[PDB]
């Protein structure tokens, strides 16, 4: 479970990102995450795969955030995210919800603007860290 | 005469929940109603109306477990004064960020008594939509006469607090919630439970 210092770090980043998004036009033709995105809609065995996909998308997007200011504030958050991802992958192990959800996240970077993707993962960040991580850790 | 907006519009948390409160518009008649709205999720954002506080005459509105509400992100509320043939401008609250601003309620202590073991267990009635918060509690115990109280170590919601007794009148139990996200938040102590022994 994330520490106060870690969460303070994510908050500082999330807020910096929010502020930069007020200067951009970040509309989406279609939202990045499904409206009912929730790992409980998935089989227990499928959840870690879904979580991995949103983690990878988050890293991909945030690692591309432009400008020194954002790189600075994202430095430690990116580090904690890398560590969470790697730990998830050392625990890991016909087309339906998982498949469709995976498809949506993989296709999003190809179809939507940078602002839009940036907006999506920033606003998804605390749900990911707080809800999605916990449910996976519980169900194992 | 256009209806004049609500004053001191404030979005606050109490007992794990969120409330919008406000005061009447300066020049208004009593016998007005208010309509309330909130922002939905940041990526699918618009102002949505709170069905329960549609044309309410009260000065507050529960803002918890609303439809399309995303509590993992900041959201504002808004209020406007409404009478037939009229409506004031909207007045928005400040953003509230639930994970960082929620205020915990005291636990409800479930008490059992083995011969020499007094057991206190914290229970909570939580809003069904609440994020999975990490909650702990702290029991205070004292002899109703003798002043000194004992504070038992912080205990995770889910574990009982065991108290070993001494044969020795009235004895008392209280508990408070600690919620730590980035900065520790403490509830008030629960109403004491006192019993004979
Ligand atoms: C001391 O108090 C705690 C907190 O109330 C008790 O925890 C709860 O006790 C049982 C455990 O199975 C359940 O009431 C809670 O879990 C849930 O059970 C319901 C009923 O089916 C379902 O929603 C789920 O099965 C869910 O797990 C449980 N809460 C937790 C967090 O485990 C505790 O039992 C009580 N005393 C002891 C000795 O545990
Ligand atoms: C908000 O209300 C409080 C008390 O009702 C008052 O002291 C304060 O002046 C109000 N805020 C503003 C900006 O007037």
């Amino acid at each position: 479970s994330l520490s106060p210092q870690e969460l303070a770090s994510f908050k500082k980043a999330r807020d910096a990102l929010e502020e930069s998004l007020k200067l951009k036009n970040w509309s989406c033709s279609s939202p990045v995450f499904p409206g009912n995105w929730d790992l409980r809609l998935l089989q227990v065995r499928e959840r870690p795969v879904a979580l991995e996909a949103e983690l990878a998308l988050t890293l991909k997007v945030l690692e591309a955030a432009a400008g020194p200011a954002l790189e600075d504030v994202l430095d430690q958050p990116l580090h904690t995210l890398h560590h969470i991802l790697s730990q998830l992958q050392a625990c890991i192990q016909p087309r339906g919800r998982l498949h469709h959800w995976l498809h949506r996240l993989q296709e999003a970077p190809k179809k939507e603007s940078a602002g839009c993707l940036e907006a999506s993962v920033t606003f998804n960040l605390f749900r990911l860290l707080t809800r999605d991580l916990k449910y996976v850790a519980d169900g194992n | 005469p256009r209806l004049a907006p609500p004053q001191n519009v404030t979005l606050l948390s109490q007992n794990f929940s969120v409330y919008l409160t406000w005061l009447p518009g300066l020049g208004n008649p009593q016998d007005v109603t208010y309509f309330v709205a909130y922002q939905s999720s940041p990526t699918r954002r618009r102002w949505r109306e709170v069905e329960e506080c549609a044309g309410t005459k009260e000065l507050l509105c529960s803002m918890m477990c609303l439809k399309k509400q995303d509590l993992y992100n900041k959201f504002k509320g808004r209020v406007r004064t409404v009478s037939p043939s009229s409506k004031s401008p909207w007045v928005e609250s400040e953003y509230l960020d639930y994970l960082f601003e929620v205020e915990p309620a005291p636990p409800v202590l479930v008490l059992t008594q083995t011969e020499e073991i007094l057991s206190a267990n914290a229970t909570y009635q939580l809003p069904p939509c609440m994020p999975p918060l990490d909650l702990k509690y702290e029991v205070a115990f004292w002899k109703e006469g003798a002043g000194n109280k004992t504070l038992f170590p912080v205990t995770p919601h889910g574990q009982p607090v065991q108290i070993t007794l001494q044969p020795a009148e009235h004895h008392c139990l209280s508990a408070r919630t600690i919620y730590t996200f980035s900065v520790p938040k403490y509830s008030k102590f629960s109403k004491p439970t006192c019993f004979l022994l």
